[PDB]
Parts: C-alpha cells; structure tokens; sequence
C-alpha cells in the first residue's frame, strides 16, 4: 500500500541476501559487484587516489570543469572496468568532499553527470564487453 | 596528468 | 536503460555517503539505519536468533504459515523497535535459509509478506512513536 | 514460547546522547 514499506523491505532483503553471497535480483548484483569494487579500488590505490583527489579545490562554478576533465584524463586512452570503477569512485569522493564543504546541492549534480556520461560514453564499451552482467563475473564475489 | 596514467596502473583482483 | 545506469550511479553515491556519516536521502538514512541495527541484532542475539531459525525446515507449502507464527509470537506483547528489527532480521534468514535450499521463489513472496505486515500491523504504532525518524536518532550511526 | 520470549527480550545499543 506504502510504496516506502516495500522499499525499505526490499533493501534490507537485498542487504542479508548479498551478505552471503545471494543476491535479490541481477541489478542487485552489480550494485553490490560495484560497492565492493570501489572499496578495493580505493583501498589499493589509496596513496595516489588521495593525491589526485587533494589536488581538486570544489566549488560550484568549477565543480564540472574539473569533472569533465579528470574524467577525460582517466579515459584519454580507451575504458577498461578498472577505468569504470575509478570514474565511481571518483564521483563518490567528489560527493563526500562537496558534502564536507557545505555544497551539497552538488551532489545532485555529480549523479546526473555520472549518469550522462555513463549513458553517453561508457554504454557503448560496456555493452561491447559482455555488459554489466560480465563485470559481475570478473569480479563480484558472488556464489554465481 | 595522472588521472591518464592511474587509469593505464590500475588492476582489479579478478576470478581466475 | 538510463534508468537503471542512473540507479546504479545512485546506489554507489549512497554507498560512498554512508562510509562517511553521510546519507543520499532520507529514507537512504533510515535503510542504513535498518541495515546495521539487523547486523547488531543478529551479533547480540546469535545463539537464540540461530536456533529459532534452525528449527523452520523451510518449505514452500510452509513457508507462509511459519512466517506469520513466528511473527505473531514475536509482537504477541505489542511493538517495539527491538522487536521490529528482529522482524526484518527474521525475514532476511528466511530469505537466506530459502536460497541455501534453492527455493529462491520464496524471496518475492516473503518481501510481500513483510511489507504488508509492516504496512498493517507495524506502521501505526511506528508513527505514533516518530516514525523512522526516531528510529535513525536512536539507532542509526550518521555524522554531525 | 520461545519467539515471544525473545521477544521480550530485545535491547539493541541506543544512542543516549545524555
């Protein structure tokens, strides 16, 4: 009846279920594949990941120019998932750094620029590259 | 710069 | 779908966020809430927690019928958050101990279970003690 | 009687910001 009771139900049964290696339903999956590969992204790869991410000063009218460019340097040479992943974790840290600095009507923004950019330039690659579903055989660490 | 060369560095642990 | 790349982008940012104290949304702040009040349930309560599940022999002829008795058993002396948080944990084991046996049919079913349960039986009583925003205030971990 | 005793039973941490 309360749109808002089955999603809080259905999180919560997605969250237990990926706890053992289970997963609601394929979207799941992937979201779950991607969490746990921006962990492992941004633990290896702390030391440098903190470099860069350091050197952004985020305002609101700059806070897309420097996206626009980090994210073509990391893509000048082509996608890989690794690239993906990275461009994630990117976002991610650009929200919680723009949070911290009392500019979260950024973080709307990033999403939405996350979103197209994904839809715009990655889709193509991914897709060519056995899809979402392929990332999560690489690796997600699911019982599939 | 390193944007570029992190994206070449980076490599994930992969089910082999 | 950009639909779903725009949710997948929306469930890392909330992962990110949350890492750091930080929510996407409200009903983000109230899931993760749920989410670690479950895990807190199920360490503090393993032993009784453990043997009430593995006493279910879960079937599909009887999976609805052992749902509702032991919720019925559960809230038989009136709601409270603890117990409302045993409920969700209750429905996660019986999701979990379901696919363990390969009668992932059960999942749906359950999550339906649930969130009219807690629509019909769980909700007014949620409301008249300040809904889900009490239980983030008490129970939830976020920054300040 | 043994979910009802659980039941009544549950105390999770709270956070007692007093």
């Amino acid at each position: 009846m309360s749109q808002s009771n089955r999603e809080l139900v259905v999180d919560f049964l997605s969250y237990k279920l990926s706890q053992k290696g289970y997963s609601w339903s394929q979207m799941a999956a992937v979201k779950q594949a991607l969490r746990e590969a921006g962990d492992e992204f941004e633990l290896r790869y702390r030391r440098a990941f903190s470099d860069l991410t350091s050197q952004l000063h985020i305002t609101p009218g700059t806070a897309y120019q420097s996206f626009e460019q980090v994210v073509n340097e990391l893509f000048r040479d082509g996608v890989n998932w690794g690239r993906i992943v990275a461009f994630f974790s990117f976002g991610g840290a650009l929200c919680v750094e723009s949070v911290d600095k009392e500019m979260q009507v950024l973080v709307s923004r990033i999403a939405a620029w996350m979103a197209t950019y994904l839809n715009d330039h990655l889709e193509p690659w991914i897709q060519e590259n056995g899809g979402w579903d392929t990332f999560v055989e690489l690796y997600g660490n699911n019982a599939a | 710069k390193d944007w570029e060369e992190l994206g070449e560095e980076i490599r994930l642990k992969v089910f082999v």
